[PDB]
């Protein structure tokens, strides 16, 4: 019903008077498959919490992507703190042709076919927020068609 | 060969020649004292070691984080 994949987990430390504090981050996306991808950061002591977190704030942090038949419908980028994504439709038989953090954000999007490249830091926490960016910046020809006032066929005609 | 002239005396010139001849030949045979090759400190290899671990561990904590316990 909607997938789930957990893209890092990251062990990060606090450094307290009687030493260092550990705790692990986790790094999620979930998705419908079908144009809705959230993504959770979460973190706790333990790396299961850590992943239930992240989870359950991937859930409620799902955006909408307007996709055409399982791949993208323009060139677009989604640039995130150094981190530049440059995603790209391709024919229905590509595949996801795309990095780390980049493959599990789109394959829980739903995009299937997609000719992706990042630029810049591959961090994988900005290049999912990156990858999102761009996602939700791609623009439907509806869209387009609403915007300026005009028919699909006489945009894409 | 050696040739003793600094004094118009040849006694004095004579002892000089024989105190130029001891002189050259005890700087000649005096034996340098050999060097024996020296080692790293026990300490200094310990903290090597210890050093050593310590970045052990650091790498041990650092990177990757997989099993996942999911």
């Amino acid at each position: 019903e909607l997938q789930e994949k957990l893209i890092a987990v990251n062990r990060v430390s606090k450094t307290v008077k009687g030493g260092r504090i550990f705790s692990f981050t986790a790094l999620t996306v979930v998705g419908d498959g079908n144009g809705r991808v959230g993504f959770g950061y979460g973190k706790a002591r333990e790396v299961p919490a850590a992943i239930q977190k992240a989870m359950e704030k991937a859930r409620r942090n799902m955006i909408n992507v307007a996709l055409n038949n399982g791949t993208l419908q323009h060139p677009v980028k989604g640039v995130h703190t150094g981190s530049r994504v440059f995603m790209q439709p391709a024919s229905e038989g590509t595949g996801i042709i795309a990095g780390g953090a980049m493959r599990a954000v789109l394959e829980v999007a739903g995009v299937h076919n997609v000719l992706a490249k990042a630029y810049g830091s591959t961090n994988p926490i900005n290049v999912v927020r990156a990858t999102i960016d761009g996602l939700e910046n791609m623009n439907s020809p509806e869209m387009v068609a609403a915007k300026r006032g005009k028919s699909v066929e006489e945009i894409l005609g | 060969v050696i040739k003793a002239q600094e004094y118009r005396s040849q006694e004095l010139n004579r002892e000089a020649a024989l105190a130029r001849l001891v002189a050259m030949i005890k700087e000649l045979t005096t034996e340098k004292k050999a060097r024996r090759p020296t080692r790293p400190t026990r300490a200094s290899k310990e903290r090597r070691l210890a050093s050593k671990a310590q970045k052990s561990s650091v790498k041990a904590m650092r990177g990757k984080v997989r099993s996942g316990r999911e």
